[PDB]
Parts: structure tokens; sequence; C-alpha cells
């Protein structure tokens, strides 16, 4: 009965809420609606990581990235991903190319971008570190 | 960075 454009509202409102297997059952409502749409999996992506479901994210940004090649969030969320499964060299990739994404788009997140590699290449070299 | 659009 609601839209794409209502689902993912609905998704949006249960997100803010913290309710994330809610919030991404609705985004899969919009993707019926409309399965040609990177946001829906983005935010899709975004709720699986909230609830550690790695392999269920990594998928979402993969169709997202199908859809919109220069999506910078699909390429962070990636990036996320990869660093949560310790994954560190591709995670670093991801999140490098999230930052030029965002540069080029004149997109500004709090400096959450350069948080998130230093964080990122802090844990990769913690891995490293602890083999000595 | 990490909200839904
Ligand atoms: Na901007």
């Amino acid at each position: 009965s609601p839209s794409a454009q209502e689902l993912k509202e609905q998704g949006n409102r249960l997100f803010v809420g913290r309710k994330y297997p809610e919030a991404a059952a609705c985004y899969g409502r919009a993707i019926t609606r409309n399965p040609l749409v990177a946001v829906y999996y983005t935010n899709r992506a975004l709720c699986y990581l909230k609830m550690q479901q790695h392999e269920q994210a990594l998928a979402d940004c993969r169709r997202a990235l199908e859809l919109d090649g220069q999506s910078v969030k699909a390429h962070f969320f990636l990036g996320q991903c990869q660093l949560e499964m310790e994954s560190y060299d591709e995670a670093i990739a991801n999140l490098q190319r999230a930052y030029s994404l965002a540069k080029e788009q004149r997109l500004n997140f709090g400096d959450d971008i350069p948080s998130a590699l230093r964080i990122a290449k802090k844990k990769r070299w913690n891995s490293i570190e602890e083999r000595r | 960075i990490e909200e839904v659009d």
C-alpha cells in the first residue's frame, strides 16, 4: 500500500529510534517496490552492520555499488564492514576511496572519514605489532 | 556519515 519512498521514510524513522532489524525489514519492503535504488541497500547495509550481520552488510554494499558506483556511503560502510572482519588493507582502500569521492562531491561529515581511516590504520598496526 | 539517507 505504501510506496517505496514512504517505506524508506518509515525505515529511516525506525533507524533513528534504534530499531535496526525493523528498519532493515522496511528497506527490504522498499526494495520490493523499486530494487534499483542504491540508497535502500546502503541504508540496509548500515542496519546489518549494527546487527553484526557482516556477510549481509557486505552483500548490500555490493548491490549498492552496482547501482551507484560513486556512492560515498557504500564505500564507507564496505570499509567499516571489512575492518570489523579484520580485512584491514581492503578496508583502508575503501575508506580512502570514500574520502576521495566525498571530496569530489563536496560532502563533509564532520571529519568522520579521516577519523575512521585513522581508527582502521591504528587497528592494522596493532595487529602487526602483536606479531612482534 | 553513519546515518541513513
Ligand atoms: Na556538502
